[PDB]
RNA sequence: CGCGACCUCAGAUCAGACGUGGCGACCCGCUGAAUUUAAGCAUAUUAGUCAGCGGAGGAAAAGAAACUAACCAGGAUUCCCUCAGUAACGGCGAGUGAACAGGGAAGAGCCCAGCGCCGAAUCCCCGCCCCGCGGCGGGGCGCGGGAAAUGUGGCGUACGGA
RNA sequence: CGCCGUUCCGAAGGGACGGGCGAUGGCCUCCGUUGCCCUCAGCCGAUCGAAAGGGAGUCGGGUUCAGAUCCCCGAAUCCG
């Protein structure tokens, strides 16, 4: 009765997708994410796992605005200039 | 008709927004053909007018920001859009002059004490 | 009246001021001039006050 | 005239200065655990580490609680050899006074912690008051005999351990006594004894 | 002027206004959800031409953050037609279909005839 | 259930959109490998998670 | 009662700034084990190590002796060879374990408070002029406002200095 | 890092009528606006917590291959 039988009482969850980082690990109740502790000003990581490092870092998403930073520093950030006009 | 970047600098703000609310409608009635079934000549056509309508906002906010930083050429407090926008730690720096400012103490040892150049006989 | 605690806090520390045994050094303060000296003084001291910039 | 107010501030026993010590810390006692005070209590004190009155420098008041580091576990129950079964009487490795100038370099994270002093104590509380300096006001960031601080080699000076108190911790210093700290610090002593040189020829 | 209450009940102070020494942002955002971008385009399925002959209303794909205050006032710009009521509702594909149904006079399918669908 | 919320039709609307096989003008292409669509999903077998 | 100071303390979508979070190989500050070794094990060892927390930089930290020495003396810090598996610690068991000198890479010094001297001789802010203007400055005006005598600037710091 | 704590060590109300002063837009008549005082004010704790608790107000008929107290027609109703 421990097994099949109560296999099927399973109909209310108890985490949801995060606002923060997507995954599904918001515990409704606790209302806190369990996979970046979201309530919390800092992302939660620990040296433990370190692959779920490398699952999330700084090169797992779209560095908008790095991959444009590691173009513009190998000219010292220059601004306001343009090329000179034909 | 090829509209170059070009030949849209010189024009006005009005008549550059006319020719917006022109293409605006072209793009309706393309998005409306491409609803009813067209040519691939006109379906074609909605790169070229989204690229064109790219082309017409660009100048204008292009003419736009150019105005702005030159009514604040010369002014004091700009807006965060038209300060030089590079790195937080660059921009939180010292100036170039409180880098190449001395004491009066070491504006008289550099003085007084002079780095000389010499040389020895081997 | 329940006071801020500010107020209630130098309110009765010039209480402390009156319970606690001020050693002289302290309490040599409180015999200052008078009100007649004062007015005299002042007005020596007014013919030599620094210039202003 | 300043060395008046020092060698009365070293007569702590006396009669005036157990008075003003006391109504010092009695009132103290009173207010917050940390807020700003509006002027330097001891001047000759902060002018001897660093205070210069212009703009931009800042004390804050603060006060800690005395006494050791309770090991924070369960009831009893530190699982581990009887070595460690030690949680009442152990000591903290950093001193009170580092830790009011880090719970001010906290509270207030923009400003840079110089130095700090003690202003007075009970059985249950230690009072220190910390010299914050603004790093982004013109009084410092010209003057250039104080412009140093403004770099970012100087962020929390006092969670690096690099202010007077907090360096009086780490057991640096020159000498037969020092030993366990040639090098950078302990951790760069340590790495080097403790690390395998092994050369490309052996 | 005398301690009426018992209870020291802060003072209320002078509050001024915002006059900023320059504006941050140089220029107003332009309103991107303008009367074009707000209609997509229309739907030619016999559940909207049965709607358009019978129930004289038309069917657009709009955006999905318009309001039905907006496609009301946003058709009466486009195309100058008053409105008698909109009806919004978001498909299982994302986009939301509005059900436009014209003024009395007004007649759909000779709205429909000249936008082009029919 | 019936009671969704708009996140959550929206997320099933990308995921029925992402549900649909490779076009048919894809494998001329020149630097080409898919012979088919492996992402698929059947709504028997895997649960979307969620 | 009122008026005006000063001190202490609040309120602002007050004018202008600043912080927050991420990364984390290396670095700085704390917290801190137990597998294992001892042919058991409890001190020791593993180890100030794994995990944990905080803070940075392109390096960090350290740094111009309250030093080493006992010589015919050396002279900031950091690094390598060597000292040295040494002195020493240790159920003196298991095991642990530096420093001085010397040869090299590099090489650089300084600054305050205080004590005195100077009419606060100093600093920040706003308004206007001309320039510079994409690292917000230079010069001139303002019986313009503040900070500061509860101490700003110049000389000056243990090698002595005035 | 944070944890404790929810009325507890708190200057915790940015509100209202009337009056006086001041300004504004127009039949500048007479209301409305916002600036400054005068008068008055309890509260009890920011915020979250129920598609079964509390919670104003829509019913008939027709219609689709799949939607109807939702679309069409006809009758109402609450709130501002
Ligand atoms: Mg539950
Ligand atoms: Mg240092
Ligand atoms: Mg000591
Ligand atoms: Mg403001
Ligand atoms: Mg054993
Ligand atoms: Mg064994
Ligand atoms: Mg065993
Ligand atoms: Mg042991
Ligand atoms: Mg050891
Ligand atoms: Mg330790
Ligand atoms: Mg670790
Ligand atoms: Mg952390
Ligand atoms: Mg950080
Ligand atoms: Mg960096
Ligand atoms: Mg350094
Ligand atoms: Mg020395
Ligand atoms: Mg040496
Ligand atoms: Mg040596
Ligand atoms: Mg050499
Ligand atoms: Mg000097
Ligand atoms: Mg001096
Ligand atoms: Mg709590
Ligand atoms: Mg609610
Ligand atoms: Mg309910
Ligand atoms: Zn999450």
């Amino acid at each position: 009765t421990k097994g099949t039988s109560s296999f099927g009482k399973r109909r209310n969850k108890t985490h949801t997708l995060c606002r923060r980082c997507g995954s599904k690990a918001y515990h409704l109740q606790k209302s806190t994410c369990g996979k970046c502790g979201y309530p919390a000003k800092r992302k939660r990581k620990y040296n433990w796992s370190a692959k779920a490092k490398r699952r999330n870092t700084t090169g797992t998403g779209r560095m908008r605005h790095l991959k444009i930073v590691y173009r513009r520093f190998r000219h010292g950030f220059r601004e306001g200039t343009t090329p000179k006009p034909k | 008709a090829k509209i170059k970047a070009r030949d849209l600098r010189g024009k006005k703000k009005e008549e550059l927004l006319k020719q917006l609310d022109d293409l605006k409608v072209e793009l309706s009635q393309l998005r409306v053909a491409k609803v009813t079934g067209g040519a691939a000549s006109k379906l074609s056509k909605i790169r070229v007018v989204r690229k064109s309508i790219a082309r017409v906002l660009t100048v204008i906010n292009q003419t736009q920001k150019e105005n702005l930083r030159k009514f604040y050429k010369g002014k004091k407090y700009k807006p965060l859009d038209l300060r030089p926008k590079k790195t937080r730690a660059m921009r939180r720096r010292l100036n170039k002059h409180e880098e190449s400012l001395k004491t009066k103490k070491q504006q008289r040892k550099e003085r007084l004490y002079p780095l000389r150049k010499y040389a020895v006989k081997a | 009246v329940k006071w801020p605690r500010y107020i209630r806090l130098q309110r009765q520390r010039a209480i402390l001021y009156k319970r606690l045994k001020v050693p002289p050094a302290i309490n040599q303060f409180t015999q200052v001039l008078d009100r007649q000296t004062a007015t005299q003084l002042l007005k020596l001291a007014h013919k030599y006050r620094p210039e202003t910039k | 005239g300043y060395k008046y107010i020092q060698e009365l501030w070293r007569k702590k026993q006396s009669d005036v200065m157990r008075f003003l010590l006391r109504v010092r810390c009695w009132q103290y006692r009173q207010l917050s655990a940390l807020h700003r005070a509006p002027r330097p209590t001891r001047p000759d004190k902060a002018r001897r580490l660093g205070y210069k009155a212009k703009q931009g420098y800042v004390i804050y008041r603060i006060r800690v609680r005395r006494g050791g580091r309770k090991r924070p576990v369960p009831k009893g129950a530190t699982y581990g050899k009887p070595v460690h079964h030690g949680v009442n009487q152990l000591k903290f490795a950093r001193s009170l006074q580092s830790v009011a100038e880090e719970r001010a370099g906290r509270h207030c994270g923009a400003l840079r912690v110089l130095n700090s002093y003690w202003v007075g104590e009970d059985s249950t509380y230690k009072f220190f008051e910390v010299i914050l300096i603004d790093p982004f006001h013109k009084a410092i960031r010209r003057n250039p005999d104080t412009q140093w601080i403004t770099k970012p080699v100087h962020k929390h000076r006092e969670m690096r351990g690099l202010t007077s108190a907090g360096r009086k911790s780490r057991g640096l210093g020159k000498g037969h006594k020092f030993h366990h700290t040639i090098g950078g610090s302990r951790r760069a002593a340590w790495r080097r004894r403790n690390t395998l040189q092994l050369h490309r020829y052996r | 002027k005398i301690r009426t209450s018992p209870t020291f009940r802060r003072p209320k102070t002078l509050r001024l206004r915002r006059q900023p020494k320059y504006p941050r942002k140089s220029a107003p955002r332009r309103n991107k959800l303008d009367h074009y971008a707000i209609i997509k385009f229309p739907l030619t399925t016999e559940s909207a031409m049965k709607k358009i002959e019978d129930n004289n209303t038309l069917v657009f794909i709009v955006d999905v953050k318009a309001n039905k205050h907006q496609i009301k006032q946003a058709v009466k710009k486009l195309y100058d037609i008053d409105v008698a009521k909109v009806n919004t509702l978001i498909r299982p594909d994302g986009e939301k279909k509005a059900y436009v149904r014209l003024a009395p006079d007004y007649d759909a399918l000779d709205v429909a005839n000249k936008i082009g669908i029919i | 259930s019936s009671h969704k919320t708009f996140r959550i039709k929206r997320f099933l609307a990308k995921k029925q959109k992402q549900n649909r096989p490779i076009p048919q003008w894809i494998w001329m292409k020149t630097g080409n490998k898919i012979r088919y669509n492996s992402k698929r999903r059947h709504w028997r077998r895997t649960k979307l998670g969620l």
